[PDB]
């Protein structure tokens, strides 16, 4: 919590240092949907893929997060975020506006930064949500409790390299299908693995409910990731 | 009277490490090997009963523990930390689930509760992390069979098969070689026994090995008849004798 | 007993509220505005026990205004009414429960529809074409069952309201010194300053 | 304090003991139907009012306490000893047995070696009295440790006092009466003063005897005190 | 349950943690406030580093505390949210109890109090934030501008700036602000604000953001196109000699 | 031996010493001298008040606790205030509940026990003030000396503060004479005033310098300052 | 770094001592007690010409009969002033009279003691000592006009004249010479204004220095700029003529 | 008790009686039912003496505190709301007080607030409070004009309390008169009903219910 001569928060800095070793997570926002892609931490053949969800979590029916850092810390925070959404729904009979939920999570993080002499949460979040005020949104929050809005962003390892690439190929008028390609291309380029294969990936979208007028979250099954990986020509 | 260390004893270091969590993991390394293997119709968790004395009675110390009628646990690391985690885990299955929904928690949820208890020992004031890694195997109606590893940091991961503790690197290799998705439970118990023989120094028999399964419902273990929709525990500790039968065909 | 009426016409919601404040054998006031604006397009009227009435209203007003500034946004009439219900629901099982009944009239800019909510002190909420609290409803509900149309203009709504105030003036045993009338629509809240002899 | 050293010791408690050794010498003697407590009072100056700086303390009506080391710590123990004796009497009606009372102090003193927010007590206390089944004498160190004693000494003249104490036990295995042990207490306190002979002293004695005080704790004063001072004066030369 | 003191006195008389809180402000994006004759203008820089942002949803540095008062800050962005929330609550509470919106001085005094309080309480650190609070008292046309710092010190300024390179822009404002002559209107006051940021920003694109407060709850932000016209006009007009 | 052993009051030095308490004792030696003494009928406090400038008032050194009791201070003054208020309450408590004037000895015991808890609690310093307490109770005149260590001793006379060793040696010598000064308030004060003089490398003790307090057989505890001490200079 | 209330081997409280050094860094404040009033004066010391100086509150009213001047970390003084005001108004509620100046000072000093965490024997609601000294000036019927110097050590002294702040060392020696028991209120006003001008870093005008007094009759007043200016003419003319 | 305050062309008239009762016992005839909070603020008292006396004196302290904190006199609206809110904290504990807070500020103009122990707080031009209120109201209402002179208004005030003191068993003693202006309260004296009744009967030819 204490300040340094420089006016930096040691523990926050070191928590951010920790995160830059976590598998990269990418978020890209398009006009008709949002993409969340993330790379799993160097796994094993024996790891159960079908019953695993380490980097992507559903918050309510209209919001999700991609995680970078200590999962166990992230689960603590996810759970409170889930409750906050339900409290708001119960108070107002309306789904929580995306920003309000992000601010609240961020404020819990700020608190561990200012009082109590507990360590901060070693977690960075990318929030992907839709509400009827701002449409599709993308936010980022780190252990400092700061949060910012984006059109495309990454957290974890190689954000530096991944950001430059996204800056290059991102165009405001993108469809979701174009953003899917961009996210996978970007992960492929920046990976410290050889091939970027399905079993090293978590993937999700927020679209316009196939054919409806409603908003739908698809958390890709492993098989779906393998198909969408051949499609975009990385086999 | 009153704690002085109301601050976190696990802090971030200049490089981003959480020392105490690292050092607890080093404790898990020093501990006796334990493992889990998932089959099509069950899970097996196994470990070695490493004894403090030949004058000790090793039957009085269970390393394998029933958590709920369908969930069981084993560990590597510091025994006493395990013991108290098991107590809290059993309680939490009641307080946070059965007393609410009238049924036992599914595996992932209980694992999640255990993870939370360990996560907290990593953040709270004036405590060290737990010096254990657990393997939690179980069954529930809607998820089928599962095996989870839980680490001192609070992290859990689902496994088809895995080993923790002393010979874990070699044993994990020996499992990647042998595991497939057509395995019957009997095949898995057989593999568990083979994998454990590389780890065991001394005698290898039903007295020195501890082995439990999450298999089928055991109505003879229920204690009452009459209610037809209650069929019994799926958790079952194999006996000394039962182990030896699978060692003469090993 | 305090008259509190609301009628929802096609493009607006109209609130009418008695002007008297009576303690004992004395009418202390004949110009009491039993209303609080919660936001530019939401109005709430109230009746109940002596002190809790204004205290509740102003507390809700502070909260909705806080929200607006935090979010730079106006909460839908439906969200404000849900907030109000929950506050009353918590209150009924508290140590000393707020004894206030309310009408919430709002124009919902995102749907372009007027909305009327009747909520009593228990936290019983219901959306209505027209509503009332206290004894006045024992007269006005039947009148409006007869005279009300879903497509009425604001002006027709004011005639229908005048018809309601006439019935109460004739048949209610108490002198409530006429009403203050307020209209909530897309262009906000405005008061009809002439009604007492309009 | 909550810190074990590499070889199992508690350096803080060990240092606490050096404070005790630094203190005045006090003793206790178990006669055949009671107990005698005596203490050396260093006279810093003639300005100190004689007889009026009482060190020996009573707990309940039947227990005496004497201690060496940081006096304030001893008073802190006796306060707690009193609360603990009231509490016992309240629930159980009977005044507290001496071994029961011993353990109460024992546990309380031990508690102060469990936490880093606390320092061990800087005293050893010699205490005892008469209960339902006889006389008891106890000594309790800074660590919480306590045992039953026939005779006990602590403080500066601890070593020479124990030497005298050991002799009495050998010559009189069959009893020592309350009236006798009072005399010998005075003697032993004179024979521990030899070390601190540069500064003057004053003698305090109390006893708790079934036949002499009817099992209550009483201060030895007047003619009885004077006679015991004479015995010690005559037997020093 | 943790109250171990972190902010304490140094041999030479300073409170080390507060002094370091000021260093956090020193490295925060620059912010500037200047008050005209019948308005106040607030300007803030956005860092060049990341330009793939979403400007619709990203929290902007100027905040409404109430309908007639605004707040900008420099230092830790997360810290500022705690002050802004508290300030907003206090504002509603003041209207509820006194039956009147807050004066700018009052709100400033309150925010400064929260800041001060965090410099002398066990187990909390001071706010790594300095604020500029600006607006008009109810039923008043005389413009107000105030500044707070982590110590809890506060004061009114004709014009002021905080954050990185505030030293340079303060220098610029000292020369260019005439107290007897304040800028006569919105247009010319905005221009001076943009000019002061131009001394430090060096593209000023949508990097410069402006907000204008006028009497009786009239607060408007400026879009990119409007600031553009100010930036272009400043650099063209100022070249030839 | 001196190294990491003066961190707090919760650490023993390898010698068995408590340095925080020993350092608190040093704040007394820093304080302005004060003298107390008694006979069978009266007890007297005499204190050298100290200014902090020539434009300042001399800061008060004598505090009344009850009608039959009061104290003088040397060391940290705010600590004297904390302690005297406690004593004021204990005296008050005894009057209200038991209709009983507090024995001066009991006031000793109470102050001692209060000091003690600050020699054992982590994150709390000891009291940094020495006190001399006088009173007339049901067994006569009494004088106590209070040390921050908790040690309270009943004396016929004593002195504490800077250069106090002078006054103490004089009082040790005068003993047999002042113990007998009975039924003469003014003689005992003059004996105490001259006793405080042995402790002056200072200056000549002026009418602002001097602070005298008295209590006895038929005199409530009363403080003398300014013009009213002139007749003892 | 060990504790916030540790004794040094000399027998002094570490943190208390340093808080006194923080006061030495503050602006100068001067008080002079006559028989016709007490004068409080301060150096404003704006940190820049853009700072609107009359927003510098370093002389505050406590009650009608009590005012104070501060010097040091001046934000620390907010809650001391609030406490003082509450004490005075509260005293008047309980007792329907004015609180004695000495009593009010003691109350402020009791507040200053409550640093640490909650020391054993009673509770400390504050983590460090205050970093600010106060000159409390007022009038009560018992002891007339009074000037007290309240230190974060919790001691207070009465003074005929007193200077605190960065200019304090020199300003005090000056007072030792100029102060006599006879001074009128107009004389005291000139002395505060003179001695401030001596120790200030800018040239003293009616903007960087503030004057106030407290008289039994008119209560406590902060002199406005127009009035101090006319006294700053008047001091210029008196010194240029000597 | 009877207390009244009304607004007119030339400010505010505050008038009260001075009788204290416990049951049917006349406890006192010379009681102060007006509190002078500050030079521009008045409070009236009806109901429980102690409740009023204690909480209106306290209100004075709270107002004074506002002056120090804000360097400005407290608005009537805010002064009334302090008392309003305090009383509300005590709702159902049995506080019994009828109260008017009357005064002047630049921003508000002359203002009257009625505040009772039910928590009711109302702004208005005319209030009568107390067991005699109806009696005062009868006289006051029937002779009230906005444009009454200062002299007339003071008398109408005076006369209305007399009306009430005569009819209500629990009112009487003396009338206490106040005028509140932009500059602002001025006391217009104490008027014992012992003399005032007979004087007013004579001069005005009213009170014909009374023999002799
Ligand atoms: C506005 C005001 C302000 C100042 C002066 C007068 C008034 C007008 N106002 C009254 O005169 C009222 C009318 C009665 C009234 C009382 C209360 C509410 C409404 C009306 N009288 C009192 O308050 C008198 N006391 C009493 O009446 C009592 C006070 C306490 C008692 O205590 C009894 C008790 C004690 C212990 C336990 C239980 C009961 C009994 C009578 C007092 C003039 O001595
Ligand atoms: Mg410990
Ligand atoms: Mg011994």
């Amino acid at each position: 919590t204490i300040f340094s001569p420089e006016g930096r928060l040691y523990q926050v800095e070191y928590a951010l240092e920790s995160i830059s070793h976590a598998g990269t997570a990418i978020g890209i926002m398009a006009s008709d949907g949002i993409v969340l892609a993330a790379e799993r931490k160097v796994t094993s053949t024996l790891l159960e893929q079908d019953t695993s969800t380490e980097k992507l979590y559903k918050l309510n029916d209209k919001i999700a997060v991609a995680v970078a850092g200590l999962t166990a810390d992230a689960e603590i925070l996810i759970n409170t975020a889930r409750i906050h959404a339900q409290n708001y729904l119960k108070t107002y009979n309306e789904d929580i506006p995306v920003e309000i939920l992000v601010r609240r999570l961020s404020d819990i993080k700020q608190g561990y930064t200012q009082h109590g002499g507990l360590r901060p949460f070693g977690v960075s979040f990318i929030y992907a949500g839709y509400d009827d005020r701002y449409g599709y949104q993308l936010y980022t929050s780190n252990p400092s409790g700061n949060y910012t809005g984006w059109k495309a962003i990454s957290v974890g390892a190689n954000t530096s390299a991944a950001q430059t690439l996204l800056q290059m190929d991102y165009k405001d008028d993108m469809k979701v299908d174009d953003a899917i390609e961009l996210a996978l291309k970007t992960l492929s380029k920046t990976t410290d693995s050889s091939a970027l294969t399905y079993d090293r990936l978590e993937f999700a979208t927020i679209r316009k409910g196939a054919n409806d007028g409603e908003v739908y979250q698809k958390i890709f099954k492993p098989q779906e990731i393998k198909d969408i990986l051949v499609k975009t020509g990385i086999t | 009277m009153t704690d002085r260390y109301s601050f976190s004893l696990t802090t971030f270091s200049p490089s981003g490490k959480l020392g105490q969590i690292d050092y607890a993991l080093t404790a898990v390394k020093q501990g006796v090997t334990s493992l889990g293997i998932k089959a099509t119709n069950g899970v097996v968790i196994a470990t070695e009963k490493k004894s403090s004395s030949p004058l000790a009675m090793s039957e009085t110390l269970s390393k394998v523990s029933l958590l709920t009628p369908d969930i069981g646990a084993v560990y590597s690391g510091m025994g006493p930390d395990y013991r108290v985690l098991v107590d809290k885990s059993r309680k939490v299955a009641h307080t946070s689930y059965k007393r609410i929904y009238g049924e036992y928690p599914p595996t992932k949820l209980l694992v999640s509760e255990v993870a939370k208890i360990m996560q907290e020992a990593t953040q709270s004031g004036g405590v060290r992390p737990f010096g254990v890694s657990l393997l939690i195997a179980g069954h529930d109606e809607f998820n089928g069979f599962s095996l989870y590893q839980v680490d001192p940091s609070g992290s859990y991961f689902p496994w088809k098969a895995t080993a923790i503790g002393k010979g874990s690197v070699a044993a994990k290799t020996f499992l990647e070689k042998r595991w497939n998705d057509e395995l019957e439970l009997e095949d898995a118990i057989h593999i568990a026994l083979l994998t454990l023989k590389e780890s065991v120094e001394g005698e290898f028999n039903g007295d020195t090995i501890e082995l439990a399964i999450i298999g089928d419902e055991n109505p003879d273990l229920l204690g009452y008849t009459g209610i037809p929709t209650d069929k019994g525990p799926r958790f079952r500790k194999l006996t000394s004798q039962e182990i030896n039968d699978r060692l003469e065909a090993l | 007993m305090d008259i509190i009426l609301g009628i929802r016409v096609q493009d607006s919601v109209i609130l009418a509220s008695s002007k008297a404040v009576t303690r004992g054998i004395s009418v202390l006031k004949d110009s009491d505005d039993k209303t609080r604006q919660l936001s530019p397009h939401t109005l709430m009227s109230f009746a109940g026990e002596a002190g809790d009435t204004v205290q509740f209203a102003e507390y809700i007003q502070a909260n909705i205004q806080l929200y607006s500034i935090r979010e730079d946004y106006e909460l839908s009439p439906q969200a404000v009414s849900s907030f109000v219900r929950q506050e009353l629901a918590k209150s009924i099982r508290s140590r000393r429960p707020y004894q206030v009944n309310v009408l919430i009239g709002g124009y919902d800019k995102k749907k372009n529809k007027p909305e009327l909510y009747q909520i009593d002190y228990l936290g019983t909420k219901v959306e209505l074409p027209y509503g009332a609290h206290g004894y006045s409803g024992f007269y006005t509900f039947s009148l409006l069952d007869h005279h009300y149309r879903p497509d009425m203009t604001t002006e027709e709504g004011l005639d229908l309201l005048k018809l309601c105030v006439q019935e109460l003036e004739k048949r209610m045993p108490m002198d409530f010194k006429g009403v203050i009338v307020k209209i909530v629509d897309k262009d906000g809240i405005r008061q009809v300053d002439d009604f007492q002899a309009q | 304090n909550s810190v074990f050293s590499p070889d199992g010791r508690n350096f803080q408690v060990e240092y606490a003991v050096k404070a005790v050794e630094n203190g005045t010498t006090s003793i206790g003697i178990k006669c055949n139907d009671g107990v005698v407590f005596a203490v050396e009072k260093l006279i810093t100056s003639k300005l100190l009012v004689p007889q009026k700086n009482v060190k020996i303390q009573v707990v309940d009506r039947h227990i005496g306490c004497v201690y060496s080391g940081l006096i304030p710590d001893g008073r802190h123990l006796v306060n707690r000893g009193r609360e603990e004796a009231a509490s016992f009497k309240k629930l159980y009606k009977t005044p507290i047995p001496i071994p029961a009372f011993a353990d109460r102090l024992g546990q309380y003193v031990q508690a102060h070696t469990l936490y880093n927010s606390v320092r061990p007590f800087g005293v050893s206390t010699i205490f005892g009295g008469v209960d339902k089944n006889g006389a008891h004498l106890y000594m309790l160190e800074p660590s919480g440790s306590y045992w039953g004693y026939k005779g006990a000494a602590t403080g500066k003249g601890r070593q020479s006092a124990k030497a005298e104490l050991e002799k009495l036990v050998d010559h009189h295995p069959e009893g020592l009466s309350a009236r006798e042990a009072v005399k010998q207490a005075a003697k032993i306190i004179y024979l521990a003063h030899e070390d601190n002979k540069e500064k003057d002293f004053e003698l305090e004695i109390s006893w708790c005897s079934l036949s002499e005080t009817n099992g209550l704790h009483k201060f030895v004063k007047g003619d009885l005190l004077q006679e015991a001072i004479d015995f010690a004066q005559k037997e020093i030369n | 349950g943790y109250d171990r003191a972190l902010s304490i006195f140094s041999p030479d008389g300073h409170i080390f943690q507060v002094e370091y809180a000021l260093e956090a402000v020193k490295r925060g994006t620059c912010a500037v406030g200047v008050k005209g004759k019948n308005c106040v203008v607030l300007g803030c820089e956005r860092r060049s580093t990341l330009k793939l942002q979403d400007t619709r949803i990203t929290p902007s540095k100027v905040s409404k505390i109430d309908s007639h008062v605004v707040l900008s800050f420099s230092g830790l962005n997360a810290d500022s949210r705690i002050l802004i929330e508290k300030a907003r609550v206090e504002a509603q509470s003041h209207r509820l109890t006194l039956e009147d919106p807050v004066t700018v001085e009052y709100l400033t005094r309150y925010v400064a109090g929260v800041q001060q309080r965090y410099t002398q309480s066990g187990g909390v650190r001071p706010f790594g934030v300095s604020t500029l609070i600006a607006g008009f008292d109810p039923r008043d046309d005389e413009p107000k501008l105030y500044q707070t710092e982590p110590s809890g010190i506060y004061s009114s300024w004709s014009a002021q700036t905080i954050g990185r390179n505030s030293k340079t822009v303060r220098e610029f404002l000292e020369k260019n602000y005439d107290r007897k002559e304040p800028p006569a209107t919105v247009e010319e006051c905005v221009k001076l604000t943009v000019r002061s940021l131009l001394e430090v920003v060096q593209t000023g694109a949508k990097n410069i953001e402006i907000t204008v407060v006028k009497p009786d709850s009239d607060i408007v932000a400026l879009s990119s196109e409007e600031i553009n016209q100010y930036v272009t006009q400043i650099e063209q007009e100022k070249q030839e000699q | 031996f001196r190294n990491n052993y003066d961190g707090d009051t919760v650490t023993f030095s390898p010698t068995g010493r408590l340095f925080q308490v020993e350092y608190a004792l040093e704040a007394i030696k820093q304080g302005s001298v004060t003298v107390g003494l008694r006979s069978n009928t009266h007890a007297v406090l005499v204190a050298l008040k100290r200014n902090a400038d020539e434009l300042s008032s001399y800061q008060k050194k004598i505090i009344k606790c009850d009608e039959h009791m009061g104290l003088s201070l040397a060391g940290l003054a705010p600590d004297a205030r904390v302690l005297s208020n406690y004593l004021r309450q204990q005296c008050n408590y005894s009057s209200l509940v038991f209709n009983r004037k507090l024995a001066v000895e009991r006031a000793g015991h109470l102050l001692c026990d209060k000091a003690q808890k600050n020699t054992q609690s982590y994150g709390g310093r000891p009291y940094g003030v020495g006190l001399l307490i006088i009173g007339y109770d049901k067994s006569g005149a009494h004088l106590l000396e209070f040390q921050p260590s908790g040690n309270v001793t009943e004396l016929y006379g004593t002195a504490i503060g800077a250069r106090s060793q002078g006054a103490k040696t004089y009082l040790e010598r005068t003993l047999d004479t002042f113990i007998k000064i009975d039924g003469n308030p003014d003689e005992l004060i003059k004996a105490g005033v001259e006793a405080i003089s042995q402790s002056l490398r200072d200056e000549s003790l002026t009418v602002d310098n001097l602070s005298i307090a008295i209590v006895g057989k038929d005199t409530p505890f009363t403080i003398y300052d300014g013009e009213a001490v002139a007749k003892y200079i | 770094d060990r504790g916030v209330s540790t004794f040094s081997p000399e027998g002094r409280l570490f943190q208390v001592e340093y808080s006194l050094e923080a006061i030495k860094l503050g602006s100068t404040a001067i008080g002079i007690a006559t028989k016709e009033g007490v004068v409080l004066g301060v150096e404003k010391r704006a940190t820049s010409p853009l700072l609107e100086s009359d927003s510098i509150e370093k002389i505050v009213e406590i009650d009608r009969h009590i005012g104070c001047a501060m010097s040091g970390l001046t934000a620390d003084a907010r809650s001391m002033i609030e406490h003082a005001r509450t004490a005075a108004v509260t005293h008047n509620l309980y007792y329907d009279e004015d609180i004695n100046v000495e009593s009010l000072t003691q109350s402020v000093c009791d507040l200053a003691l409550r640093f640490g965490e909650g020391a054993s024997g009673e509770e400390r609601l504050m983590s460090r000592p205050f970093g600010v000294a106060l000159l409390i000036a007022g009038h009560d019927a018992d002891d007339g006009y009074q000037l007290f110097h309240a230190e974060p050590s919790g001691t207070f002294y009465r003074y005929n004249a007193k200077a605190i702040g960065s200019g304090s060392e020199g300003a005090q020696a000056e007072l030792l010479n100029e102060w006599h028991s006879s001074l009128t209120l107009k004389e005291a006003e000139l002395l505060v204004l003179k001695i401030l001008k001596q120790v200030m870093e800018e040239k003293l005008d009616e903007n960087n220095a503030q004057l106030s007094c407290i008289t039994k009759q008119d209560g406590f007043k902060i002199y406005d700029n127009e009035k101090t200016a006319e006294l700053i003419k008047e001091l210029k003319e008196k010194e240029a003529a000597e | 008790t009877t207390t009244l305050a009304f607004r007119f062309q030339g400010g505010i008239i505050v008038a009260v009686d001075s009788r204290a009762t416990a049951g049917n016992w006349v406890a006192s005839q010379t009681v102060k039912k007006v509190i002078e909070i500050n030079p521009f603020l008045l409070g009236t008292m009806a109901g429980g003496a102690a409740d009023c006396q204690f909480w209106e004196t306290w209100l004075g302290s709270q107002c004074r505190l506002h002056e120090l904190r804000e360097k400005e006199r407290i608005s009537v609206a805010a002064a009334s709301k302090i008392l309003s809110n305090l009383v509300y904290q005590y709702k159902g504990a049995g506080l019994s007080m009828g109260t008017m807070i009357c005064g002047y500020t630049r921003k508000e103009g002359p203002t009257i607030y009625y505040v009772d122990s039910d928590g009711t707080r109302l702004k208005g031009d005319i209030f009568c409070v107390g067991s005699g209120q109806t009696f005062a109201y009868g006289v006051l209402d029937s002779n009230y004009k906005w444009d009454l002179s200062v002299e007339d208004a003071l008398y109408l005030g005076k006369r209305s309390i007399l009306a009430a003191a005569h009819r209500d068993a629990y009112s009487g003693g003396s009338v206490n008169l106040y005028h509140v202006t932009e500059d602002g309260w001025i006391y217009h004296g104490n008027h014992d009903v012992g003399e005032l009744f007979w004087k007013v009967k004579e001069e005005e030819g009213s009170f014909n219910n009374v023999i002799g």
